[PDB]
Parts: C-alpha cells; sequence; structure tokens
C-alpha cells in the first residue's frame, strides 16, 4: 500500500502522524528500506528541512519526500491530500529552494551515479558506512569495499569518498592516491549530490593527494 | 538523529 517513516519529529508530532496512519490504513515504520513508499520531514513555514540520513535515502529512492505539513493539514481537513503539493523544497544546507526529490523521483531512468565505481573508504561519523553505501547503490554506482577492488579498464570510472573528519591519521587520506588511480573526495560530494540529485563534479569536493 |  503506502509505508512511510518521519524524521525530524517529536513524540507529540509523532502521535500526530501515528493518527494520520491508522484513520488513512497507512504503515508505519521506524527504519527506512526497499519498500518505504514516504518519508515526512520536519520543515519551516515553507518545506525546508535538514539533512538527515532518512532525508537522503528518501530522495536516492525518489521516494515522496514530503514535510510534516501533509500531515497536519490532511488531518485538519479530515482527508489526503496530494503528496504532490507538499514536497520538500530544500534545506538548510544545499539551497532553501532546490527542488532536490522533484528531480530525484521523476529521474528513476537515468541515476545521478550511472557507470559510476564508488567506495567508501576509512571511517565515518553519525552515518554508517554501509547505509552510504546503500545510497550510491540506489543512484546506480556500484559499491567496492577496497581500493584494490576497483574494476581496472578504461570500461568505467572509479570514485574513492573519504570523511577526513572521522581520522586520527598523518599518513591517512592525503595519500590514497597512491595506493590506486582514482579521483578521492569527500562524502559532502555524495550528499550535495544527493540532495540536489544534481551530480555535482568534483573540483570543489578533490582531496589533495599526494603524489 | 543526527544531522548533515
Ligand atoms: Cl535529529
Ligand atoms: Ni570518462
Amino acid at each position: 500500500r503506502m509505508s512511510m517513516v518521519v524524521s525530524g519529529l517529536t513524540p507529540e508530532e509523532f502521535m500526530l502522524v501515528y493518527k494520520f496512519a491508522r484513520k488513512h490504513h497507512i504503515t508505519l515504520t521506524n527504519l527506512i528500506t526497499e519498500e518505504t513508499t514516504h518519508v515526512v520531514m520536519k520543515t519551516d513555514a515553507e518545506f525546508v528541512c535538514e539533512r538527515t540520513l532518512k532525508y537522503f535515502l528518501g530522495i536516492a529512492g525518489g521516494k515522496w519526500v514530503v514535510s510534516y505539513f501533509w500531515v497536519t493539514q490532511s488531518i485538519k481537513e479530515r482527508k489526503m491530500l496530494n503528496e504532490h503539493d507538499f514536497e520538500v523544497r530544500g534545506d538548510v544546507v544545499n539551497g532553501r529552494n532546490h527542488q532536490g526529490p522533484k528531480r530525484a523521483r521523476e529521474s528513476q531512468d537515468r541515476k545521478i551515479f550511472r557507470g559510476l565505481e564508488i567506495c567508501c573508504y576509512g571511517p565515518f561519523t553519525n552515518m554508517p558506512t554501509d547505509q552510504l553505501e546503500w545510497m550510491v547503490q540506489l543512484c546506480g554506482a556500484s559499491v567496492v569495499k577496497e581500493l584494490s577492488s576497483f574494476t581496472l579498464g578504461t570500461g568505467v570510472h572509479p570514485i574513492v569518498v573519504v570523511q577526513p573528519d572521522a581520522w586520527t591519521e598523518d599518513n591517512g587520506f592525503h595519500a590514497i592516491g597512491q595506493m590506486c588511480e582514482a579521483p578521492v573526495v569527500t562524502r559532502e560530494w555524495v550528499l550535495t549530490s544527493v540532495a540536489l540529485y544534481q551530480c555535482q563534479e568534483l573540483d570543489t569536493y578533490l582531496i589533495p593527494q599526494i603524489p | 538523529s543526527p544531522t548533515f
């Protein structure tokens, strides 16, 4: 049918999305999955949320990414309003007004990461790696576990993704370009790309690799 | 939830 998760809420807010669900015969879970069809976000006045994991895996799945107000209104008018007219435009980080999920919902015939071999390297925070990996898989990259697992050939296009903050290391991440032959960039590359569903490119994200 |  439908299936939901929420993000950014509070018990009372949540209780309220429940009310919605109960009434409308909608399924409501803790945890986003293949099958989750909606993602209800805390937003301000006019549909800017903050950037959370569910936020991204939201867009990645081309799921319905709608601001809490869908709910409270659909309650207030005692029926189900158009997800169509409630989508989240943007976010505090990536612009109040960037049509993210829009692009994404409709661009399912051409994922931003067509023909990419991505590899999330070294440790991340607030975001389990496997979830990051799940994310790019969702935009039709394909995941690599270790740098030396990169499909060689001119065939495809590899990229190493790191996030420098979670490191304690000096011989660390300036040095990936030695252990192979790929662009290296920050996780921000992926998130900003995914936010906008606009495949950013990498000038601004490159990490300086020791030759 | 964390944010980004
Ligand atoms: Cl939170
Ligand atoms: Ni090329």
